[PDB]
């Protein structure tokens, strides 16, 4: 069973920098090795077959070359709409098989997080539990810092994070960072504040509200 | 037979067919069912015809 | 305008069965040839077998068999027969047109994808919750405002906004597994604070497994 192996795993370059991709085959699969590009949410795209062949419709920015073994991916002018996983596919023996994939990320102009509060709504405080959400919209790189103060008491263990995929025009991120404590304790502090720490940030942000107020 | 398709993967073959002098090698496909004139001198090819003649 | 549309995605206990469809029209299943492709959450892409337009069968062989294709050429569609799945089982499961060039299969039609989960847990509906846009005393700059998807099971879950009116400024986040086993996403939006006033925002969450769909209006 040939299985595909492809390096590097990630990477980040910016709009207009060629992009190399490597595929190796652990089996001699000559010319018989497919290229395809899949976004997240979406079905793979075809991009390069028989090694070299471009198929109609794609932009020929990009470009495949290899055989036997080593083969490799290029994307000569790196586009914004090319952020996507990059998968390798052989056929020349069955099992057809897959590489893990390759992710390409853009690099882009450093952007400062927008900030947002959010605070738990009546209705789903009958149910007994309370989420207080913090959002950090349209910034790039993706690394970013979220603590809880409550009461400007430093919290631990509650939160979880969620981290949108890059955006396809302006290769930005969006964060969502959600606090969860039970009716009892949410009712037992006042104030509830986000304080975000970002390298677009000359200062650290801090978004806060107090408790049963409009 | 006539030319040589080129690149034809070889999981993409169902049977080789060798016709009376009209090497001729003809690859019966499996996803479109065509007839296709292979290459003799293909490494995959000779050792194909090695496993049936039982060699 | 060659089209495939998967189906038939949802629950499944271990042990368990199901089918999947894929009809394709734009072309005839006589002449092209169809293949199954699965994606576990987060993996990498799966080559699961393989119908030709002649037509047999070829499978992948790690599968032990446990999957079935099949097809019916007056439906012009074709099918997935699942067995006695296991939880490594659950994948995003993609049909796609073998393109017919005599270099070998290629895929180059494709299916939205039908997502399988294997799990003992019971179904779920999600509770709707509005982020309300309190200003809270600042209008200038763009207002956020959104829908809590709190507590279903299993995914996916269909967020829009105006019925699909806004196509701009949407961000739904991936929802993240809590501790109860349950999922959780949240669905901002980023608008013009001077509108508010006269635009009404709505939400659209959708529910597939569990039968249920909730239309929240968020309003500061």
């Amino acid at each position: 069973d040939i299985q595909m192996t492809q390096s590097p795993s990630s990477l980040s370059a910016s709009v207009g920098d060629r992009v190399t991709i490597t595929c190796r085959a652990s089996e001699s699969i000559s010319y018989s090795l497919s290229w395809y590009q899949q976004k997240p949410g979406k079905a793979p795209k075809l991009l390069i077959y028989n090694a070299v062949k471009l198929e109609s419709g794609v932009p020929s920015r990009f470009s495949g070359s290899g055989s036997g073994t080593d083969f490799t991916l290029t994307i000569s002018s790196l586009q914004p709409e090319d952020f996507a996983t990059y998968y390798c596919k052989q056929y020349w023996n069955t099992p057809f098989t897959f590489g893990q994939g390759t992710k390409v990320e853009i690099k882009r102009t450093v952007a400062a997080p927008s900030v947002f509060i959010f605070p738990p709504s009546d209705e789903q405080l009958k149910s007994g539990t309370a989420s207080v959400v913090c959002l950090l919209n349209n910034f790039y790189p993706r690394e970013a810092k979220v603590q809880w103060k409550v009461d400007n008491a430093l919290q631990s263990g509650n939160s979880q994070e969620s981290v949108t995929e890059q955006d396809s025009k302006d290769s930005t991120y969006s964060l969502s960072s959600t606090l969860t404590l039970s009716k009892a304790d949410y009712e037992k502090h006042k104030v509830y504040a986000c304080e975000v720490t970002h390298q677009g940030l000359s200062s650290p942000v801090t978004k806060s509200f107090n408790r049963g107020e409009c | 037979c006539r030319f040589f398709e080129s690149h034809v993967a070889r999981a993409n073959v169902k049977h080789l067919k060798i016709l009376n002098t009209p090497l001729q090698i003809v690859a019966r496909l499996k996803n479109n069912n065509r007839q296709v004139c292979i290459d003799p001198k293909l490494k995959w090819i000779q050792e194909y015809l090695e496993k049936a003649l039982n060699k | 305008e060659v089209q495939l549309v998967e189906s038939g995605g949802g629950l499944v206990q271990p042990g368990g069965s199901l089918r999947l469809s894929c009809a394709a029209s734009g072309f005839s299943l006589t002449v092209y040839s169809v293949h199954w492709v699965r994606q576990a959450p987060g993996k990498g892409l799966e080559w699961v077998g393989a119908l030709w337009g002649s037509g047999g069968t070829e499978y992948n062989s790690n599968l032990k068999s446990r999957f079935t294709i099949s097809r019916d050429t007056s439906k012009n569609t074709v099918y997935l027969q699942m067995n006695s799945l296991r939880a490594e089982d659950t994948a995003v499961y993609y049909c796609a047109r073998d393109q017919g060039l005599n270099y070998g299969s290629l895929f180059d039609y494709w299916g939205q994808g039908t997502l399988v989960t294997v799990s003992s847990a019971s179904t779920k509906g999600p509770s709707v919750f509005p982020l309300a846009p309190s200003s809270k005393s600042t209008s200038g700059g763009t207002a956020a405002l959104g829908c809590l998807v709190k507590d279903y099971f299993p995914e996916p879950v269909t967020v829009s906004w105006n019925s699909g009116a806004l196509t701009s400024g949407v961000h739904t986040f991936p929802a993240v597994l809590q501790s109860s086993g349950l999922y959780s996403l949240s669905s901002v939006v980023t608008v013009p604070s001077s509108s508010l006033g006269t635009q009404t925002y709505i939400c659209n969450v959708n529910h597939k497994p569990s039968n249920t769909k909730v239309d929240k209006k968020v309003e500061p």
